[PDB]
């Protein structure tokens, strides 16, 4: 089989995490754009036909706490799954308002051992985030 | 302007 | 079997190591680009070939404007990260 | 206009991060193995990204570890396809 | 321009690194088994028409000295450049026969801005190695 | 015998 099946009842959820102000205690700006790029995938996927649910401002353990619960639905209906993450980060790392998030911490509630509904299924992770102090400074084509 | 995060 | 970590797909939106580019106005460059993208191609691309034309979106048509020399005229790259098995059409 | 230095390079990794990476003592690794024989048959006919991801199933499904050493058995890899790439990558005309 | 541009006159090369045998000071086994890989490679890009070179062994310093050497060559006729490697590794390092070599070591000798005659053209790396030590016990499915 | 790299 070449393709994934994605003729399954629903196309499956898209959760968009959307971090924007950040407590005082880490020091990173708010993150100005963002509201612009969350409806931006909220009404595109929405075009795809995904069950699309957007939250804002969510500490590291809120993160935590909507994957591993959204890990432990029902997805036998689902074609594949989404998560959309818009916040600051570094390399392997996810920040939610008030500190860092390992990002395997995230998607090991979605291994395929791990969620049963989901194994064999596309599970899709699109990250908004930096992941160090490179900068790309180009060259001239 | 364009800024990092 | 099939591997635990197999059917995930990584859409990162800079390269290892690197600054990511959010525009104040406008949102990010990344998912400005893969919106657009979508919207396009969604309907007739596998999504390895809209993702790569995210890449070319981003790599060629953004750059960064500031105020701060330091970081003015800086470029960038997504990162498709794919441990799929299959391709993957949304239609 | 500027491209960024990153750009148009490919890393196909034989294993996702963090993990070991198998090979067959007689054989090859599972990788380099599915890598080639997938080349042979498809170069002609498919994208690059396209022929890769039919490595990452071979590999997925195809190979499981066999190891007297029962920590070591019944193991599973799949590989990790990394992407700079900004266009299309056909091997023919 | 949607797909890159391979009539060129020359493909390209075809660098494979075949690290079979390590130093014992290293504490690293043999890898038996990549003569094969080695092999299979040399005659999968021959009939793709790439200029294949095959490397036996190399050390830390061979590794980085050969691929600054390739860096430096006249790519202008090339369509593309292709290096595989084939050794043992751990999460961002390939292995010479003596001992560690960052891949970003390797790869960054391949820049956009550090080998022009290569600039808009793929770079293809192709990495046989661990990137650690985690085992996949695999699902059922 | 499969081994690891």
């Amino acid at each position: 089989d070449n393709s994934y099946k994605m003729d399954y009842p629903e196309m499956g959820l898209c959760i968009i995490i959307n971090n924007k102000n950040f407590h005082k205690s880490t020091g990173m700006t708010s993150r100005s754009g963002t509201d612009v790029d969350a409806a931006n995938l909220r009404e595109t996927f929405r075009n795809l036909k995904y069950e699309v649910r957007n939250k804002n401002d969510l500490t590291r353990e809120e993160i935590v706490e909507l994957m591993r619960d959204v890990s432990k639905e029902d997805h036998s209906k689902r074609s594949s799954f989404v998560c959309v993450l818009l916040s600051h980060g570094e390399e392997g790392i996810i920040f939610g308002t008030n500190g860092p998030v390992d990002l395997k911490k995230i998607t090991n509630f979605f291994r395929g051992d791990r969620c049963r509904s989901l194994t064999g299924k596309p599970k899709l992770f699109i990250i908004q985030a930096c992941r160090g102090t490179e900068l790309d400074c180009g060259i001239e084509t | 302007v364009d800024v990092v995060d | 079997k099939i591997p635990v970590e197999a059917d995930f797909l990584y859409a990162y939106s800079t390269a290892p190591g690197y600054y990511s580019w959010r525009n104040s106005k406008d949102g990010s460059w990344f998912i400005q680009s893969l919106c657009a993208m979508l919207k396009q191609y969604a309907d007739k691309l596998e999504f390895m070939h809209i993702l790569t034309r995210v890449n070319r979106k981003v790599a060629t048509e953004f750059e960064s404007f500031s105020f701060d020399a330091t970081f003015h005229a800086k470029k960038q790259i997504p990162c498709i990260v794919s441990m799929l098995t299959k391709e993957l059409y949304f239609y």
